[PDB]
């Protein structure tokens, strides 16, 4: 029961980010993830008819 | 496996529907969710020449079309009528097995073989050839070679700097037919307010381009630790932006409507704006020889609005990185002298907080910008600027790159406090409208860039803050740091 | 010794050669 | 191109227009040749000449004696002639640490003399040359600032006296010059 | 020690700005993705390893980054056993290590190439075999040079994690916007969530009738899994800002006051990686022995496969939970599996923070070397204070990692929680590096 | 911008027109002085050049050009010393000192000679009205 108490004390000692930086963080990470995912999706999609016609 | 294309055209419509919806939605939502007084912004275009106006003039439907296409495809879908697995794709049949079967692959291989490599190579070459400062490599090499074999015997003048600028490589790309001598002649005509006749469009271009070139030359000169060259560069920039040759009596020649053949012939003692403001209002017009009140008011208003500098308090600071702080008093050329003792000293004091101690430049970056300059002959519109440089006093060599400041409050120049005139001479300090807390005092913070010397004693320094657009009075002070440990 | 543009050009040439071999082998069987 | 004289053995460029660096190199080579002609020994020693220095000293003393005779016009001419002779008829391969101090000593006296006479531009140029050639002393800042004030250049005068005080802050004349410059500049502006 | 003359890319002499580095990363990723889509010419397993190695069969990228990762792990083990006795006081030793890495990567590439061409299902029958080997060999060389370039400084960071995150994000996007169709009795059905959702919303025109069916999709991914995925994504995002900061001050030069942050996810990548690797190896070994050996006491005790899935054995407990059903049927199995995964990730975090050279004693030595000290504490107590924060922080981070992973596995998101957390931490590291550096 | 080829031109002219001998030695000394001055200039300018190159505002090729010229100057000086020993045997140990003195001597002479031209520049820049005797008549 001491481990959860130490964890609670530690998280109370950590720093929770407020909204003003949370919005920038989530914006940056979402932009990056969407930018890589859309590229991947388009690349996998376009290559299917090309692979069919070529081979 | 092996999929089956849509030959009934039943599956791709909804795919295009969602594809356009996912892009229109957030864009429409974003579209739905979506300090410093300037007095010359009107008067500048009032005296600008017509040719310069013509030169400066010469030199969202995606949403609605997406909505239209959405409506069209929605109506097309609504017009439509409609154990083992059967895999299939949403792509139509004609686009993969019709008469346009090789078209897709040939345009694809074309776009992947010729479009991407050529463009990426062009972009890489363009980004690589240019320097980080913002100039070409050939011009930087030429500047360095010129400063390398520079005899200290030759005294720097304006013509020498113009001749050095005449070899700019970026001018050759603009006009591959012209010559450096032609550039020098054009710049001489511009400074002397002479007409090129036919190459006015090129003279304007090179005049507009010389700005970044001069800033790069200043940076390189400060790099080589040479003071005279930097000072001459500042003077040349002043002469270029004001379109006037450098003369001892130039602070009055930069005025809009003056006649040299009359002014120089009449008087020989007026060289600053204070000496001119010492005279009467009609005396000023009678001296300048303009005899036009409707135009005299304009020149008086433009002459009584350029900023003069004056120190209030300067001292060293020794944090982990030593940096100097300045207390500057921006005043006009008409207001009399105020004693420094009248300052409440509160603006001189600084608040000591954790955030302020971490980055002292934060409060400095809060000051507003400076308004647009008054350049009746410069092609484009420019803002005021102030570049500061620091050197040693033992030998006389520049010790760091120049810092250029842009944020400043010109509140003390507004037409509100016009009662504070010099010709009144009735001790306007004891006035009913005199409020010592109304006068704002800007601040300037300059880092040393180098660690403090390990020795003990007094070590003298010298900081200069010159103008970049006008010919006002600047600062030249010498301070010494007293390392004591 | 090696520049990035060289690597990109090598990759482009590689993929171009592969697709060229593919289309040539397809058209050889199609015509004969 | 370039032609070679036979009897004088002096090289002259026969071209109509030539670069300035080429002219400087040609003059340097000609001076070297006319010095090597006079110098007969095959392996000359960096030791300076004697009779030349003695003649220089004699000319300098003859110029200085005009001050004892209170003759202020011919002394400047004599000192200038002595300096010209010392600069021309001295071999280039002589010692530097002996050619520098004598030139400095004569130039200081010449500067003082022309300043006493009433010539300002020449004195200012000579002061600037002496300050740029590697001699920094508070004794020259005073004269430079005085000359600048005489020829009405207030900004550079202020800069000069400030730099001078930045090396000898205990001076009493530099501060008076600073006060005078401040007053003159206040009149210049206000 | 030897001599070598092989091609190698040169690093920039000056710092590359943010824009050029971004452009280079983008174009390199585009080329790497195009390479993984072209099939072979002369042609006529476990999905877990194929996804983890960022590779797929039947294309030029059938090998993937396996040779590079194997060479890196091999030299990691060689550095751990202190056999190379590498000294940081010499750069020639580092150059020799790098050239050895390259020459071992290429020979491992060729060895795996010959192995797969002699073992693969392509067939024994010669010039076709030679050209097919040379093609994949050249592809491996190209991707190796690309990774070396991205690591030389032209890229934001390493390339292996970038490619892994790329493949994970692509799998996630494909499991949500699958444009393919399948007709099985009822009709043509999309495999993506939003696609099938809008399709049933449009073609049926019945709100209540179509929504209740499109939201469940008992057989195919639905919108509910997408909501759970984005929810856990924002959750792990909010869990990133948690960090402990302690006040520090320098003693060598005065006026130097700073802040040392201690994140919650100290080495988040390693414990989940170790757990996934051990679980995959255990599953593979158990399947192999159950396929080879028909029935034995120990073979039945360690794991028995059925409807394939392991059941009634030791490997039966190690299998992750599918959904709330199997959770409520066997609570003891769920409890023991949760305890096992939590203990494993916790001890992995502990051993990794011990072996990586980031122990509280090591950071105390580092501070004493730099001369840093706590603002309101003495000098001889820095290690004593670190002992009270660092191990607890590591254990708690590992515990939360395990909890997030098991929650993702239970809620039935679009993808496995491990890949999602890896991608998120990679993106977060890139973003924090770009922010601390300073640039647009 | 050098007098290096001037020495070769003088040598070629002497090979045909039978000019005096000391002019060759003088031109050789002049070339040596120019070379040693350039070497000292490069030595004293190297740190600031390296600083600006690390700052990233000078380019890349100029750095390599500078590094090349560094040894090119040394090779030219070595060739000049070889030619000097060829012209006069046992005349090397004094040649270095003669060069080192004449360099500074001619530098000082040029710096002093420049003042005559330097004088009128300030006159034209300040618009002064100077009568004879160097005095001001306002």
């Amino acid at each position: 029961v001491e481990f959860v108490r130490e964890g609670t004390q530690f998280l109370a000692k950590c720093k929770k980010p407020d909204l003003k930086e949370y919005t920038k963080i989530v914006k940056a990470v979402g932009i990056g993830f969407i930018a890589v995912g859309i590229i991947g999706y388009a690349i996998k999609l376009i290559h299917i008819p090309i692979r069919y016609v070529i081979v | 496996t092996n999929y089956e294309y849509d030959e009934a055209s039943e599956t791709w419509p909804s795919f295009i529907l969602t594809g356009l919806l996912m892009v229109v939605g957030p864009m429409t939502l974003l579209q739905i969710y979506q300090f410093n007084e300037e007095v010359f912004k009107n008067l500048n275009e009032e005296y600008t020449s017509d040719e310069i106006k013509q030169f400066r003039r010469k030199f969202n439907i995606i949403i609605i079309v997406g909505w239209i296409l959405v409506a069209i495809l929605l109506q097309r879908i609504n017009s439509n009528d409609a154990q083992s697995t059967s895999h299939g794709i949403a792509l139509p049949r004609f686009l993969v097995d019709g008469s346009a079967s090789p078209l897709l692959v040939v345009c694809y291989v074309a776009l992947l073989g010729l479009i991407l490599p050529y463009f990426v190579s062009r972009w890489w070459a363009r980004t690589q050839s240019y320097t980080k400062k913002g100039i070409h490599n050939v011009t930087a090499s030429n500047f360095v070679s010129n400063l390398v074999n520079y005899k200290p015997s030759e005294i720097v003048t304006t013509d020498l700097i113009l001749h050095w600028l005449s070899f700019a490589h970026e001018f050759k790309q603009f006009f591959p037919d012209l010559q450096p001598t032609d550039f020098e002649k054009l710049l001489q005509d511009h400074i002397n307010r002479r007409d090129s006749g036919k190459l006015n469009n090129a003279k304007f271009r090179i005049v507009a381009k010389c700005h970044s070139l001069l800033h790069g030359l200043l940076d390189i000169a400060c790099g080589f630790r040479n003071l005279d060259i930097a000072l001459g560069a500042i003077n040349t920039f002043k002469c270029i932006v004001q379109a006037v040759p450098l003369t001892p009596n130039c602070q009055i020649l930069q005025l809009p409507n003056v006649d040299k053949e009359h002014f120089i012939t009449k008087t020989g003692d007026i060289h600053t704006l204070g000496k001119l403001f010492t005279l009467e209002d009609a005396k000023i017009g009678e001296v300048l020889g303009i005899k036009d009140q409707a135009k005299l008011n304009e020149t008086l208003r433009v002459a009584s609005h350029i900023p003069n500098l004056k120190i209030i308090k300067a001292d060293f600071l020794v944090p982990g990185r030593p940096y100097i702080s300045l207390k500057v008093l921006v005043r006009s050329a008409k207001q009399p002298l105020i004693p420094t003792s009248l300052i409440p000293e509160e603006n001189l004091t600084e608040p000591q907080d954790s955030e302020s101690q971490r980055d002292p430049f934060a409060m400095m970056s809060k000051q507003p910008l400076v308004p647009y300059s008054f350049a009746p002959f410069f092609p484009t519109k420019r803002r005021g600027s102030w570049c500061c440089l620091v050197s040693s006093q033992k030998d006389g060599k520049i010790l760091q790159t120049p810092i250029i400041i842009e944020k400043l409050s010109y509140k003390n120049l507004n037409d509100d406090k016009d009662f504070f005139d010099k010709r009144i001479k009735m001790d306007l300090t004891k006035h009913e409208k005199f409020d010592i807390n109304d006068w704002e005092i800007g601040t300037i913070k300059i880092p040393l860039g180098q660690p403090a010397p390990e020795t003990v004693g007094d070590f003298f320094f010298r900081v200069i803050v010159k103008s970049t657009d006008y010919f006002t009075t600047d600062l030249d002070i010498t301070m010494n740091m007293k390392v004591r440990d | 010794r090696v520049d990035p543009l060289v690597v990109l050009f090598l990759a482009v040439g590689f993929i171009f050669s592969v697709v060229a071999l593919h289309v040539i082998s397809k058209v050889a069987g199609k015509l004969f | 191109t370039l032609e070679y004289n036979a009897n004088s053995k002096l090289i002259t460029a026969s071209d109509a227009v030539v670069a300035l660096s080429t002219e400087t190199n040609i003059d340097q080579i000609n001076v070297l040749t006319t010095s090597l002609i006079g110098e007969t020994n095959p392996n000359f020693t960096p030791q300076p000449n004697e009779a030349l220095s003695k003649m220089i000293k004699g000319l300098f003393e003859s110029g200085m004696k005009n001050l004892q005779q209170k003759k202020l016009n011919e002394a400047l001419k004599n000192v200038s002639l002595a300096i010209e002779m010392a600069q021309r008829k001295r071999a280039p391969w002589e010692a530097f640490a002996i050619q520098l101090p004598e030139l400095h000593f004569m130039l200081r006296s010449k500067i003082d003399l022309c300043l006493i006479l009433g010539k300002h531009l020449e004195a200012l140029q000579d002061l600037d040359f002496l300050l740029g050639t590697g001699l920094i002393q508070p004794d020259v800042f005073v004269r430079k600032a005085d000359c600048l004030l005489k020829l009405r250049q207030w900004e550079e005068a202020r800069a000069t006296c400030e730099r001078g005080l930045a090396l000898a802050p205990e001076d009493m004349k530099l501060r008076a010059l600073l006060i005078e410059t401040a007053r003159n500049l206040a009149e210049y502006n206000g | 020690p030897f001599e070598s003359f092989l091609p190698e890319v040169i690093a920039p002499e000056r710092k590359v700005p943010y824009n050029q580095k971004l452009i280079w990363t983008g174009v390199s990723l585009l080329i790497f993705l195009i390479l993984g889509q072209i099939p072979l010419y002369g042609i006529v397993p476990l999905y877990w390893l194929r996804a983890m190695l960022a590779s797929n069969r039947g294309t030029l990228l059938e090998l993937g980054v396996s040779p590079i990762i194997t060479s890196s792990l091999i030299f990691q083990f060689l550095q751990g056993t202190q056999l190379l006795q590498i000294r940081p006081e010499s750069k020639q030793d580092r150059e020799l290590f790098q050239i050895a890495q390259k020459v071992c990567a290429i020979i491992l590439i060729l060895g795996q190439a010959l192995v797969v061409v002699m073992t693969g299902n392509y067939g024994a029958p010669l010039p076709i075999c030679l050209l097919l080997i040379f093609q994949l060999m050249f592809a491996s060389l190209i991707v190796m040079l690309l990774d070396e370039l991205l690591s030389k400084g032209y890229g934001l960071g390493s390339g292996i994690s970038l490619f892994i995150a790329t493949n994970i994000a692509e799998q996630i996007f494909w499991r949500a916007f699958a444009p393919t169709t399948v007709n099985s009795g009822r009709g043509k059905e999309f495999e993506g969530a939003v696609i099938a959702f809008f399709h049933l919303l449009a073609v049926r025109k019945d709100k209540k009738r179509a929504l209740v069916e499109a939201f469940y999709r008992t057989n195919l991914p639905n919108m509910f899994q997408v909501l759970m995925t984005v929810a856990i994504f924002l959750f792990v995002l909010y869990l990133q800002g948690f960090r402990y900061e302690l006040p520090i001050r320098s003693t060598k030069v005065r006026g130097q006051i700073g802040i040392y942050p201690i994140k919650l996810f100290y080495t988040s990548n390693t414990p989940i990686i170790l757990q996934s690797a051990l679980t995959s190896n255990i599953f593979l070994i158990s399947q192999i022995l159950f396929q080879k050996y028909p029935t034995n006491p120990l073979i039945r005790l360690i794991g028995v496969w059925g409807i394939q899935m392991a059941l009634s054995g030791l490997a039966y407990y190690i299998q992750p939970l599918m959904s709330l059903s199997e959770a409520l049927l066997d609570p003891i199995k769920t409890i023991v599996y949760i305890t096992f995964v939590l203990g494993s990730c916790a001890v992995f975090s502990k051993t990794w923070i011990e072996i990586s050279g980031t122990s509280p004693r090591d950071i105390a030595k580092q501070f004493k070397d730099q001369g840093m000290v706590i603002n309101g504490k003495r000098e001889t107590s820095i290690y004593r204070e670190l002992k009270k924060i660092i191990p607890t922080a590591a254990a708690f981070g590992g515990a939360t990692i395990g909890a997030l992973s098991v929650g993702s596995d239970l809620l039935g998101t679009l993808g496995s929680g491990a890949s999602i957390l890896l991608a998120t931490t990679t993106i977060y590291g890139y973003y924090e590096a770009a922010a601390k550096e300073g640039g647009f | 911008n050098d007098a290096h080829d001037l020495y070769f031109q003088i040598k070629e002219m002497s090979e045909n027109e039978k000019i005096h001998e000391k002019v060759l030695k003088a031109a050789l000394l002049n070339r040596g002085a120019e070379s040693v001055r350039r070497s000292l200039k490069l030595k004293e300018l190297a740190p600031q050049i390296n600083l600006l190159y690390k700052n990233g505002s000078i380019g890349e090729d100029y750095w390599k050009r500078f590094e090349t010229e560094v040894k090119l100057i040394e090779l030219e000086f070595k060739d000049t010393l070889q030619e000097a020993e060829r012209l006069q045997p046992g005349w090397v140990q004094l040649f270095v000192m003669v060069c080192k003195e004449i360099c500074f001597n001619q530098a000082l002479s040029r710096r002093y000679q420049s003042i005559l031209k330097r004088k009128e520049v300030c006159i034209k820049e300040w618009e002064l009205k100077i009568n004879n005797d160097g005095r001001l008549v306002n």
